[PDB]
Formats: C-alpha cells, sequence, structure tokens
C-alpha cells in the first residue's frame, strides 16, 4: 500500500510542527518480500 | 516428474507465503556448500504420477 499529501512551507531546516492527514494511492497482490529499500534521484 | 512440492524448510509457510528458492537443505551441522551429502538435501520431491 502507497499513501500520500503535500503542502506549502517557510521553514527550511527540518520538518514543519503541525498536522495534516495522508490519503491513499495504491493497494497491489504482489506475494514479493520486502526487507530493504533505497531513493531516486 | 513435472510436478514437485517442497520436503525441507527452516520454518513453516505464513499464509499465501510463496517461496520457490533453490538452496539445498543443510539438516545437520554440516553446511552443504552448494550440494547433497551428510544430513544435506535437494528442498523438492515429486510425486511422480502413474
Ligand atoms: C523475507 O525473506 C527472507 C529470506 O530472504 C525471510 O527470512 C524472511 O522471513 C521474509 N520476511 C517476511 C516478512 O516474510
Amino acid at each position: 500500500k502507497i499513501y500520500s499529501k503535500h503542502t506549502p512551507i517557510n521553514l527550511v531546516r527540518d520538518l514543519p510542527q503541525g498536522f495534516s492527514a495522508l490519503e491513499p494511492l495504491v493497494d497491489l497482490p504482489i506475494g514479493i518480500n520486502i526487507t530493504r529499500f533505497q531513493t531516486l534521484l | 516428474y513435472n510436478y514437485l512440492y517442497r520436503l525441507f524448510r527452516k520454518s513453516n509457510l505464513k499464509p499465501f507465503e510463496r517461496d520457490i528458492s533453490t538452496e539445498i537443505y543443510q539438516a545437520g551441522s554440516t553446511p552443504c556448500n552448494g550440494v547433497e551429502g551428510f544430513n544435506c538435501y535437494f528442498p523438492l520431491q515429486s510425486y511422480g504420477f502413474q
């Protein structure tokens, strides 16, 4: 499963202290096993 | 012999868990190092339907 949210911000240093709930995008019957991950850029 | 079942594993499959992996099963203290031997065996067996 996957969820997300986007927001504008003013503070650059680290996460702004506040609240805004994430909403679902995907569900898949993958069967495959995850133990590790990595970011792409 | 085209139809097979796994006879050996480290632990039971969880609900709807699928596990193809072809590792030679070490049953005892002696490692397989990729081949059968003393307390070491191939993971599958077949019904051999006649
Ligand atoms: C994922 O796979 C490993 C073997 O690569 C296994 O030992 C582990 O138990 C599996 N994890 C889950 C959450 O089933």
